[PDB]
């Protein structure tokens, strides 16, 4: 990159050199912002940034660097200990009246926020002792506020110089909390706290209650530690890891040990031990272009990350894996997990082809081998929706490789609570319908035999049960009924399995059933082998539920639509108007079955339609493309960040001759009837105008200079397949990338 | 890959039997590697199944050292029935990937026709029996290749012939298709004037900065079949760090054997030499990490760190390698994994005697070239010790005191 760096900007007082830097490491990190309010993971963060800068020869040693963690203790409105806190960081330099002070949490009006008296004291108490000639008189206070909270928004503030007493607040967050303790009432405000008498004693008590902890270097410079990690040769990589890097880290962390762990209750590791590491490579990022891809969701600790200068096209990938509980080894098999899969969990692949990978398990609370380190190729994803429907019925363990190949490509931007139940169903049944739909692979038996399947869905009688019912049936071989239900979905019955021309005498009937429960998670039951076909349609013949069943049509054009779309005719609007045709063609017929009700369905469908087809090679659901940055004796910068983000992008695999991926990209919206077409067009025409606005987010994406963007509306009240979903008709579809 | 797939491979690695536990080890390797080539053939097999595989590996005939013998192999892997057992492997796809050119029509027909068979006569009515009987062979052909680019390597797409291929030109698709059976197969199909330019053809080929695991075992071929090794150097000398990258493919599929050969070859018989400092420290190193992860292995890995390691032309760089500077030092990477492995409790080892002379050796010579930095050297290594872990590590022991122990034999 081209920054002065972040805490060199910060120490400077330069808050607009620091602002620029950071949004610039915003852009490194697309998903920092989604966690600066979990727990202490901002301070920890800035405060990993400020004990290494030394030994990054970004500080000089003269420029003495001060910190503690003000936690925020109790909650005076439930009783409970927070997890959260202000950082406060000062540096002074010998010779130098300004003493520049920060406090560094998620709001600015965060409990306790400006530096305190005492910690006014406490902080010219640890100058005194490697400067025991100080004179107070000659130090003057600057004082600053860092915060980000989430729309998302970053302040940097200058704090007006105040006089007297004023100068200094009269309780940090900390001292409430000793006070509130002390006094045996969480409740009691400031005012009524200022009110209560203290002895000697509990005074002399509460003044050591804070206290600075100076930051030191090392004896090991880290100047050189990302030229290590910017190589293409995954040995180099695993021994610059196993010894220098991660030695750094978790003794660095060892040395502050007691600062991180003292004075807080139920301490969020997790989150704490990821900031951490993201300081360590945020000092950096004013000088590498580094890729961090973090996936911090409930159930998941990784961090995935790519070191280069620039334009490297090949430099190893490495995933880790940040262990609070369990040992690193088990760390490492998780990031090992996590690595194989990296296409289906991460954008870092699109940033390099490597084949090759490094993956660590990492626990910062162990004392004795607190990482662990090894390498794994990286593996394609190409799962097979309908032929391990198939395997899974007499084999163990593949009902949740189906589970997790359902769970693992939802979009990571939809949150997996009861509030977003109805956005996770949808996304699970559309994709599992377009991968099964549009799948022109015969069924493959153990045995030496091949069998073509035909399709059907499950149109139920009841338009309000939520239940995505399919059925697969091999020619000669055995029947499976597929459901993907709700929770409150649950029905007593049978499908009706007449129409189907059964032509074996040793064809059974299978049933595979899923339920997303209350708690968002898939469970997929054993399957039921119904007996034979006849012997099912005779018994039921007074339990078949109500409603018809419909017979997907041939999707093979799509295929062979598709290979013409992305390679050769990828910037022809004519073969982009006769892909989707060709899709509203086979939608149409059982348009009101698989019943498109969402955008999320819409979307979900043509991700499972893109994914199962040969071409593209790669399609990802709701990529964000990047963000944008927008500007609002004190002065304060206000940043307001807004993401971009595309329905759908489609990419193509770098060949050694063309390097160009093609990115073609849909923005998608659904119509409901006639007066919310105009409307959704115009929506989302303007967001495509919204992404041409995009430079820097697409051009690590492909090594050529434009883009293809079609904004796409489904018609949901459409009468013939003509205008099922509407694609523009008759420029304004290539977005030429200005590399300048 | 899945657990049904490490279940399956130990089940086939418990049947390898051999009184030579070095011999037993190299074969147990070969069949981890056969497994990751035709897991997806075997992923469900159960134990009726996969007794067929068990009497083939039991079959003598089916080795040549360490080394499956691919030609024996791929006969037995095509036969219908061995002594009243069926085959229950997919045929087509086994005398595909083996070159068995006698059976890859006729068995590929069986599948075309029994496939055919299930499609309505009245599906396509656009279609001719000459468009039906094409897509049809298209779609099977397309549904085979999901296993691997390879399967559709043998059937003319366009006559459902049996395609036929020049040894020269087989050769350089085996090569680019990271197939090892089939590139030996084109290997012995060649000219006998053009068999070592084509050996060299694939090994600077493949000695590429980002080769994978599945190269390794063509590399491990080419170089065991070329005669003149110094004149390999030389070719692949022509290319940067192409003599790194094939004795690291190597290193870390454990062909100890192979690398041991090339090193004597290349190191033991001016200024110039073949590698650098840091392609040094990176074989030892590597050869550290297998020998943890394999300790049936553990005393060939230890000689080939040794060879290289005290190789005369690489004095200098020993030296290098032990200098404490910046907190750190190169060797921490052998001597720590080489104090790990003396010290492993899950093995029965005969001679952990020589283990502890080679690591009380390699620390005298760190103190011996370097006496003021020594102290950091010791700090340096405990601290590795304790931070670092590594596989045969015996969890919550403090591996630090074990160096200082060391640290204090020496006085």
């Amino acid at each position: 990159s081209n920054g002065d760096g972040l805490i060199r900007s910060l120490v400077d007082g330069d808050l607009e050199g620091f602002r620029q830097g950071f949004e610039s490491f915003l852009d490194q990190c697309p998903s920092f912002l989604y966690h600066v309010s979990a727990g202490r993971f901002l301070p920890v963060f800035f405060f990993s940034m400020f004990s290494t800068a030394h030994d990054a020869n970004i500080l000089n040693a003269n420029e003495r660097v001060y910190f503690r963690f003000d936690n925020h203790g109790v909650n005076p409105r439930n009783g409970e200990n927070r997890n959260t806190a202000n950082l406060k960081v000062a540096v002074y330099r010998d010779g130098q009246q300004v003493v520049r002070c920060y406090s560094i949490s998620d709001r600015p009006n965060s409990d306790g926020l400006r530096f305190s008296t005492r910690e006014r004291n406490a902080l010219v108490q640890e100058i005194r002792r490697q400067n025991p000639n100080l004179r107070e008189e000659d130090l003057n206070f600057e004082q600053y506020k860092v915060c980000m909270h989430g729309a998302t928004v970053f302040e940097v503030i200058r704090e007006k110089d105040r006089q007297g007493r004023d100068k200094f607040a009269k309780y940090s967050a900390s001292e409430v909390h000793f006070l509130r303790q002390l006094f045996r009432n969480h409740r009691l405000t400031i005012k009524e706290i200022e009110g209560r008498q203290l002895n000697q004693n509990q005074l002399r008590q509460l003044g050591r209650s804070v206290n600075f902890t100076r930051v030191e270097p090392g004896q090991q410079r880290i100047d050189n530690f990302m030229e290590m990690l910017a190589s293409n040769q995954r040995q180099d990589v695993r021994d610059s890891l196993r010894g220098d890097i991660l030695e750094y880290v978790t003794d660095t962390y060892n040395n502050y040990r007691a600062q991180i762990e003292n004075n807080i209750e139920g301490r969020s590791q997790k989150f704490e031990s990821h900031g951490f590491l993201l300081g360590f490579l945020a000092n950096f990022s004013h000088r590498y272009t580094i890729g961090v891809d973090l996936d911090l969701s409930p159930r998941n600790s990784h961090v995935a990350f790519l070191v280069r200068h620039q334009v490297e096209r090949e430099n190893i990938p490495i995933v880790i894996n940040l262990a609070t509980r369990a040992p690193p080894y088990i760390a490492l098999n998780r990031a090992r997990s996590h690595a194989e899969r990296l296409h289906v969990f991460s954008f870092i692949p699109i940033h390099t082809e490597s084949r090759n990978t490094v993956c660590v398990g990492l626990n910062f609370n162990l004392n004795l081998d607190p990482f662990s380190v090894d390498t794994v190729g990286l593996q394609q994803d190409r799962f097979p929706l309908v032929q391990r429907l198939f395997e899974c019925l007499e084999n163990e363990g593949i009902r949740e490789n189906i589970r997790d190949f359902l769970l693992h490509h939802l979009p990571a931007e939809i949150p997996r609570n009861a509030e977003n139940y109805d956005r996770i169903f949808d996304c699970i049944t559309g994709f599992a319908f377009g991968n099964s739909a549009f799948d022109r692979h015969p069924l493959e038996l153990e045995e030496e035999d091949e069998a073509p399947i035909t399709k059907y869905i499950f149109r139920h009688g009841d338009e309000g049960l939520r239940c995505l019912t399919m059925v697969f049936h091999a020619e000669g071989s055995d029947i499976v009924i597929l459901h993907i239900r709700a929770h409150d979905a649950q029905q007593q019955g049978a499908i009706n399995l007449q129409t189907l021309n059964v032509n074996g005498n040793d064809v059974h009937v299978w049933e595979v059933s899923c339920t997303l429960n209350n708690q968002l998670e898939l469970d997929i039951d054993l399957p039921n082998d119904l007996g034979l076909y006849h012997d099912y349609q005779n018994n039921n013949a007074n339990n078949f539920l109500a409603g018809d069943l419909v017979q997907v049509p041939n999707t093979e054009n799509v295929h062979n639509t598709l290979n013409q779309v992305v390679n050769d005719g990828w910037k022809n609007i004519a073969q982009h108007r006769g892909l989707f045709q060709e899709i509203s063609g086979a939608l149409m017929p059982l348009v009101d079955t698989i019943n498109v009700n969402s955008e999320d369905k819409f979307r979900s469908i043509l991700h499972g339609t893109f994914y199962a087809s040969d071409n593209p090679y790669k399609v990802l659901a709701m990529y964000k493309v990047g963000q944008t940055y927008s500007l609002k004796g004190e002065r304060v910068i206000l940043t307001r960040i807004t993401e971009q983000r595309l329905d759908l992008l489609l990419l193509r695999q770098p060949r050694e001759n063309d390097l160009d991926t093609h990115p073609i990209g849909y923005v998608l919206r659904l119509a409901n009837n006639a007066e919310e077409v105009g409307q959704q067009q115009n929506d989302a025409r303007q967001e495509i105008g919204r992404l041409k606005k995009q430079h820097r987010g697409f051009i690590p994406i492909t090594s050529g200079n434009e883009v293809v963007l079609f904004p796409i509306v489904f018609n949901r009240d459409a009468h013939e397949a003509g205008n099922l979903i509407l694609f523009p008709e008759g420029e304004e579809h290539v977005h030429r990338l200005d590399r300048h | 890959e899945t657990k049904k797939q490490a279940e399956v491979l130990k089940k086939l690695q418990d049947v390898i039997k051999h009184t030579d536990r070095d011999i037993a080890a190299g074969r147990k390797l070969a069949i981890k590697r056969w497994v990751e080539t035709y897991i997806e053939y075997i992923k469900y097999f159960k134990d009726d199944k996969l007794e067929f595989l068990y009497n083939v590996f039991r079959d003598e005939g089916c080795w040549l050292g360490t080394r499956l013998n691919n030609t024996v192999l791929g006969q037995k892997l095509t036969e219908e029935k061995i002594g009243e057992i069926d085959n229950p492997l997919r045929r087509y796809g086994m005398a595909s990937r083996y070159c068995i050119t006698g059976k890859i029509h006729p068995l590929f027909q069986k599948r075309f026709e029994s496939y055919r068979n299930k499609f309505p006569p009245g599906a396509f009515d656009g279609k001719t029996e000459t468009e039906f009987g094409k897509y049809v062979r298209n779609s099977l052909l397309d549904s085979i290749k999901r296993k691997g680019p390879v399967f559709d390597f043998w059937i003319d797409r366009e006559s459902g012939e049996l395609k036929k291929y020049d040894a020269v030109e087989g050769f350089d698709s085996t090569v680019k298709l990271k197939w090892s059976e089939g590139v030996e197969y084109f290997y012995n199909q060649l000219e006998e004037k053009d068999k070592e330019k084509k050996l060299t053809e694939a090994i600077v080929a493949l000695s590429r900065p980002q080769s994978v695991k599945r190269d390794a075992p063509i590399l491990d071929f080419c170089v065991r079949n070329i005669g003149d090794k110094d004149t390999l150097l030389q070719k692949l000398l022509q290319k940067d760090k192409g003599v790194y990258f094939l004795l690291a493919e190597l290193i870390e599929s454990c062909f100890f054997d192979t690398v041991h050969d090339l090193v004597q070859c290349w190191c033991y018989k001016c200024s110039d030499k073949i590698f650098s400092q840091r392609d040094y420290e990176l074989f030892l190193s590597s050869l550290s990490d297998v020998m943890l992860k394999n300790p049936e292995l553990s005393v060939q890995a230890r000689s080939l760190i040794m060879e290289i390691w005290k190789c005369e032309r690489f004095a200098e760089y020993r030296e290098t390698s032990v200098n404490t500077s910046n907190y750190t030092v190169p060797i921490k990477s052998v001597l720590g994994e080489l104090i790990i492995n003396w010290k492993r409790e899950d093995v029965c080892k005969p001679d952990r005697e020589i283990e502890k002379e080679e690591i009380l050796d390699m620390i005298s010579f760190a103190k011996g070239c370097f006496p003021e930095k020594f102290d950091l050297f010791k700090e340096v290594m405990i601290r590795n010790l304790r931070l670092c872990g590594r596989e045969g590590k015996r969890k919550g022991v403090d591996y630090g005191k074990f160096a200082e122990e060391l640290f204090l034999q020496l006085e």
